[PDB]
């Protein structure tokens, strides 16, 4: 996909920053559009980092921060639209790079010393901010207001040129002092300041340069479908003010008729259907939370839908960051009564340091661990999930075996799903964990925790993007001098935690939540059919033949016979005789044949069978 | 007493998709069996399926193994029918009933059924049209006085004697096969000397794939 | 499975009279067998549960047997209302199978047709939809000979038959004997040509009128 | 949270046209489909029109077909809501309001403005003072204030020496008259023996006019 | 277009009052049904949507019921807050149509009008707006037939009132009703009158001034 997800992990320092380089080559590789930040924070000089050429735009804004770099390969970038602004006063920021002047005598530690943004046109709304960079070179030479939008000029601009070293000028190829770099290759082109009049961008001084009034970046033909990135949409090569519509009007009864001419709306982007992980809307857009009266129902073909809830819709449990705790980090003593019962948490669960010693200030139980029972019929969370404490008491994550699928709408730091770290159990116990649809998964700083490598990651993602973080953890050889591993009947060794009820995929039948060898079928004395690998009794009665059993289905009337009596089809071990009526008849005194046929009575009342040539009708 | 609805069946495509219905009365299916038994208009019974909604087990003849799917709503107390991938033969009676007591092992208590007549939704109903009435001409002692039901498929039926005031024996022709599954089944009655021209023969086929009242009497 | 046999699966007699019912087996199921009855138009009530016990509510002109896999449901008098088609099943084993469908019948006298006739008017008398219609009465029983007597020409594939719900005045019934061709028939012929052949017809009636008459 | 800001009510003659402008804040724009609501003072509701933000789908009246045109800004999350001729009939306050159920009815309300539909321009106050008689006062605690005639456009300040004294204080709702005209009045009720001496001076300032008006009361026998 | 049709227009209660004003429809529209509540001089909210369901913020004492066309909304407690004028509204059937409203006012006790006329002023003799006050306050109920009059028949046409939105204090009316004529039109008769009627008294009163008398 030519459209991927931005970061948003504002100077903060990584998580694990000696891994956290290969975070972004499995992130932005061949990406064009980004839904999100291109945040490039903290990067060293062995930063092979030429994969960043397939970027075109950015939705959001560009931050670039301390990193140590000569060059940044972010050249085929064409024009950044800033959805969301940096201290809500910035759309490109590159700060802090090269190195603070610390005690170390390196020649080129780094400091991006060019522009070479080469392709960057224009900019439509926000700020540009340069500040703290010594190693720089070629940026006051920039006429900002081509970049800058015309009918956009919110134009804050702070550069601070404050170098350390010698500045010789870019190529006097360029034709003045307009230009990206030293380059021949790098002249800074020209879209408002050579155009005029009633032109806003024009690709040279004539009138038949000026382009299309739909087209942003800029144009190579006249018409506004031979341009470069336009303005409000691009659909299907033509840039249309709108998406069309979804609706056919009556003009006098405005009847409502389905077009199917028309597309959603996602980003710069008019799309037939939603993306995997979004939401089709009857507005026509595909957002991550519904609105209001607004239900998430199950589609048809998974492609799910907001649609409107005739009667009111349900209490659907909110988790961290939405309508009820969109500022409380950590689960506290107090909210995390709300999860009683909840199957598909909208939102997500972050488990702090002090979630579990809380503050007494902030007047918080210190969290009990007999308290995380209530995450067991969880199902599905569109929220991402944050652990970095857990007890002591538990060698897992068994509070989850429940789960099927993360969806992981909202990304921790803007990126991340499932978080593990600083733990120091062995295992998970992940048991019906299935799909991420989105985010990384991170896992790093746990002493005795094996098994990550054997669960088969290739089954829970949707692009080709999302691998797994492993470092810094149990090493492997050790996880062998335990001589524990996947089990036998794992399908190809894949296992969440040791032993029989961890595997991710059995490979002979299922005794509950445990893959076991054979079921008793011709063996034990709790016989067991087959369900389609599956292992259930009957009603107590395949009363089992040296080679045979006697009720298949556990209905009991299947396999072949009964054991004690026959009340046909069905059996007993002892003919019962109720009185709870429902209909004023009990099951009267039926006397036994010979073959089990408990028989019912031939009188009304009175005069015989109370089974024992007795007495015992009333009345 | 025990009272149940069967409704919302009759003429779909073949292969449709149906949630049928059956309400409980003065009894709950906590402790009760519940069947579907389909016929043939005017042939033999047959049994189609089971549940125990407590645990929701099922059993199902061959002729619909696997393809249809019993549940039930004991919250609400009212059976349904999930019917999936109607065929050629579907064309049947349905019923529901209870196996009400653990002896009781018999469907008495029903409900009143809704016909699924599911077939490929041929679009024509019947034709009626006049003659002159007399009473000069009888051979014998009796004339003729109905309106007879044709070119139809599948078989709704509105045929008044006075919006239905006189119900006193509609006959049958009993359906034949015409070209596209159309039928023809009488329900001209035969009358005596006694009712000529006491009663006006408007008869208004409500036919439901095409509605057609010809608003005319077959008049001799 | 398991069949049920039910010889026959029709049969006719007089009101005040025993009834003799052979519903068969086909296995080793022993006992589990119910009776049953419906009206057309209704439910499919109980006859006998537990194979010899009849159902409460219904009065005790019935009765219950047991005879290998002969099991015989009697009544010591028909009734004019106590008629329908009858039916036996078994709940032995799971599934819960039926007998074919058997009918008591309301005797009468082998009797003869009657006179009656519908052609419809000229808007219905142009392309292909003929309704030869040859209304009947008083006949009994429905088994018949079956011969032609139609316009003088062959008749393999015209029988649209006919026999109905049983009014007991006569036994009545109506059966159907029409015919169908291209239909532009008003100038041509616009009647047709009808009689119905049966057992023991000692008067052979059938109706159909003369051109000119609309 | 969900708020709203409404701009471009004015003054404009029968027949002329005019911008509007509702921003909108603290919401998915492209979930909700803005709206326009009117209503006539002193009168009821009226539902203008419909729109969502993803196909500019001017979706309004029959009776107001091809009078007013939707124009949508989701750049900046702003819509704008164009004019048309009428003679005074939609001299009405205009709401913007969002669309809560995705069928046609309404949550949240912005503040709104009404554009005054009017050919007269302005016009300062007519002075008149609303004085009973020596005679016809009442009988211990009288009441008496200022004639505010003929003024436009709305609305105006009316204290009583700079808002001295509520104590009774009687500032009408004002009408418009039938020559057109906007006029209200403006009475207080004191004390009858306070009248001896004390005399209250009514200040009316009308800031679009820039004019305030300042009189007292005297009883004048004829 | 479907009649809205609101009861009544405008009523009068105390604190908890169990209070219901329908809006039946002229047409059914059963389902798609909306409830305001708009305060004086402020935007609108919303109350119950379908007539059956409370909103998010919407108090206990608020009931959405009715269904057919008789759409129930009561109050079950009055609170001083609740003094609104509130609305009905469907939205089943394009175009969209509101109701007209219902003004909600404190029940207390009636109190006496003051009652007074208002001579003309020097500089209106400059003027030429004979502009005469009928001026009413501090009363109770809501409906006053208040009407001028000259020398013994009435005056019409040309005279206009002016209401008060009501006080929260002790919700008292004041009105000033003005006739203005022309100079000419002063200077034509004697007797100028005010038809003053009120249910908060008891007798008609009518305060007037005359020509001479000024
Ligand atoms: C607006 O939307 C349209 C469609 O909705 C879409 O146009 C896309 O434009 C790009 C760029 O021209 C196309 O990508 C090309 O695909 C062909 C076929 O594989 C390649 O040969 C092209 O290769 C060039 O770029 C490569 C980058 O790796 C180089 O290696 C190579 O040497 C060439 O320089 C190029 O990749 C794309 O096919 C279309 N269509 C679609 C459906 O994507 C684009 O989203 C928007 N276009 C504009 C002008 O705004
Ligand atoms: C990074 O690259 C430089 C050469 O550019 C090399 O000297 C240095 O050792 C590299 N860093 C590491 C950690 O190897
Ligand atoms: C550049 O450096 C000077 C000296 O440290 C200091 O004033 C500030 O950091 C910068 N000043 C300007 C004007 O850019
Ligand atoms: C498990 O493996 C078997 C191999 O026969 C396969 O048929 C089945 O679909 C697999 N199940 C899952 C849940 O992957
Ligand atoms: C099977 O054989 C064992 C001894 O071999 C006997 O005890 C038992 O009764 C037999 N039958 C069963 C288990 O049904
Ligand atoms: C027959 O027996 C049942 C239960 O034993 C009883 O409820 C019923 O009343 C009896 N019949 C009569 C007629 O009393």
């Amino acid at each position: 996909t030519q459209v991927c997800t931005g970061t948003d992990m504002k100077l903060r320092l990584p998580a694990s920053p000696e891994t956290h380089l290969d975070m972004l080559r499995h992130l932005y590789q061949g990406c064009q559009v980004v839904q999100g930040n291109l945040e490039l924070t903290y990067l060293p000089t062995n930063a092979s980092l030429s994969f960043l050429q397939d970027i075109q735009e950015v939705q959001g804004y560009v931050l670039i921060a301390h990193n140590q770099v000569r060059q940044v390969p972010l050249q085929r970038l064409r024009i950044v639209r800033g959805t969301q602004l940096f201290e809500d006063n910035y759309a490109l920021a590159v700060l802090d790079n090269g190195d603070p002047l610390n005690n170390t005598t390196g020649a080129s530690p780094g400091g991006l010393r060019e522009l070479q943004l080469r392709s960057l046109t224009e900019i439509l709304k926000g700020g540009v901010l340069i500040q703290r960079n010594p190693q720089l070179c070629y940026q006051d030479t920039i006429l900002w207001k081509d970049i800058f939008h015309k009918n956009n000029q919110l134009a804050l601009t702070l550069i601070d040129t404050n170098r350390s070293r010698a500045c010789h000028p870019c190529s006097p190829m360029c034709k003045g002092s307009r230009c990206w770099g030293e380059s021949s290759e790098d002249c800074q082109s020209l879209t408002r300041t050579v155009c005029a009049g009633g032109c806003a961008r024009c690709k040279g001084p004539l009138p038949t340069d000026c382009c299309h009034e739909q087209c942003a970046a800029g144009c190579t033909g006249p018409k506004h479908s031979d341009c470069l990135a336009c303005l409000h949409f691009n659909h299907s090569g033509i840039c249309e003010l709108h998406c069309p519509a979804l609706v056919t009007y009556n003009t006098d009864t405005f009847e409502s008729m389905p077009n199917p001419e028309g597309r959603y709306t996602f980003g710069a982007s008019c799309v037939t259907a939603c993306p995997y992980n979004y939401l089709s809307t009857d507005v026509g857009s595909c957002t991550l939370v519904c609105p209001l009266h607004n239900q998430e129902v199950t589609a048809e073909d998974g492609t799910q839908r907001c649609e409107k809830c005739s009667k009111p819709c349900a209490r659907v449990c909110y988790g961290l960051g939405m309508e009820h705790l969109r500022e409380v980090r950590a689960v506290t003593s107090a909210n995390i009564q709300e999860f009683a019962g909840c199957k598909k948490i909208f939102g997500s669960l972050a488990f702090l340091p002090e979630s579990f010693d809380g503050d007494p200030a902030s007047n918080t139980a210190p969290l009990q661990p007999e308290q995380l029972q209530v995450f067991e019929t969880l199902e599905e969370i569109t929220g991402y999930l944050y652990i970095s404490a857990w007890p002591d008491s538990l060698p897992d994550l068994s509070v989850f075996q429940n789960l099927q699928v993360i969806r992981g709408r909202i990304l921790h730091n803007g990126a991340y799903s499932l978080t593990l770290q600083g733990l120091g159990i062995s295992w998970l116990g992940l048991r019906s964990l299935r799909e991420l649809g989105s985010g990384l998964a991170l896992i790093h700083h746990n002493t005795h925790l094996c098994f990550v490598h054997t669960v088969p990651w290739d089954q829970l993602f949707r692009n080709p993007h999302q691998a797994l973080l492993h470092t810094a953890n149990r090493p492997e050889d050790e996880c062998v001098g335990e001589g524990l591993a996947c089990h036998q009947l794992c399908a190809r060794g894949h296992c969440w935690g040791p032993g029989p009820t961890q595997c991710v995929n059995c490979s002979q039948f299922l005794r509950g939540q445990e893959c076991v060898e054979e079921c008793r079928v011709l063996q034990g004395l709790p016989r067991e059919y087959v369900n389609a690998r599956h292992c259930l009794p009957c009603h107590p009665e395949c009363q089992p033949q040296n080679g045979s059993v006697t009720c298949f289905g556990p209905e009991a009337d299947q396999c072949v016979a009964c054991a004690h009596y026959k009340d046909p089809p069905f059996c007993v071990a002892r003919c019962p005789s109720g009185v709870k009526p429902d209909l004023s008849y009990m099951p009267i005194w039926k006397f036994p044949d010979e073959e089990g046929a408990c028989q019912p009575c031939p009188i009304n009342c009175t005069h015989s069978c109370v089974d024992l040539d007795d007495k015992g009708c009333p009345a | 007493e025990v009272q149940l609805v069967e409704s919302g069946g009759g003429l779909v495509q073949p292969g449709g998709s149906l949630r049928l219905s059956c309400a409980a009365s003065g009894f709950n299916i906590k402790d009760t069996y519940i069947h579907w038994v389909r016929q043939a208009p005017g042939k033999g019974l047959e049994w189609v399926a089971r549940i125990y909604p407590t645990n929701g087990y099922t059993r199902y003849a061959d002729s619909v193994k696997g393809r249809f799917t019993i549940s039930a709503d004991t919250s609400k107390n009212t059976a349904y029918l999930q019917m999936n991938s109607l065929r050629a033969e579907d064309t049947a009676v349905y019923y529901c009933s209870r196996w009400g007591g653990d002896g009781f092992y018999a469907m008495d208590y029903w409900g009143q059924g809704t016909l699924v007549t599911v077939s490929s939704a041929s679009t024509k109903g019947p034709s009626v049209f006049p003659l002159a009435p007399s009473s000069k001409s009888t051979s014998g002692g009796t004339a003729a006085l109905g309106c007879l039901v044709k070119d139809y498929f599948p078989e709704p039926v509105t045929v008044s004697w006075n919006s239905g005031a006189l119900t006193s024996g509609v006959h049958t022709f009993p359906a034949v096969l015409q070209s596209s599954g159309l039928y023809s089944l009488s329900s001209v009655v035969t009358v005596p000397s006694s009712s000529l021209g006491t009663q006006t023969y408007i008869c208004n086929v409500n036919h439901k794939p095409s509605n057609t009242k010809v608003d005319k009497k077959v008049e001799p | 499975d398991i069949q049920m046999t039910q010889s026959p699966s029709s049969l006719s007699a007089s009101v005040g009279d025993r009834v003799t019912i052979t519903c068969r087996a086909s296995q080793d199921v022993n006992t589990a067998v119910a009776w049953y009855q419906q009206k057309p138009g209704k439910a499919p009530k109980l006859l006998i549960y537990s194979a010899s016990f009849l159902y409460s509510g219904v009065p005790s002109r019935f009765s219950g047997s047991r005879s290998g896999t002969d099991f015989t449901l009697t009544i010591s008098s028909l009734q004019p209302e106590d008629f329908a088609t009858y039916y036996c099943q078994q709940h032995y084993t799971t599934p819960p199978t039926f007998g074919q469908g058997t009918k008591v019948e309301i005797k009468r006298t082998v009797a003869a047709p009657s006179v009656f006739i519908f052609p419809p008017s000229d808007e219905q008398l142009k392309s292909g939809t003929a309704s030869v219609v040859c209304l009947l009465n008083n006949f009994y029983p429905r088994e018949a000979k079956v011969q032609w007597k139609v316009d003088n020409a062959l008749q393999s594939g015209n029988s649209q038959e006919s026999v109905t719900e049983q009014d007991s005045k006569d036994s009545t019934y109506s059966l159907s004997s029409t015919l169908t061709l291209s239909k532009a028939d008003y100038e041509k012929h616009k009647v047709y040509a009808c009689e119905v052949t049966h057992q023991g017809l000692s008067s052979p009636v059938t109706k159909s009128f003369n051109r000119g008459e609309c």
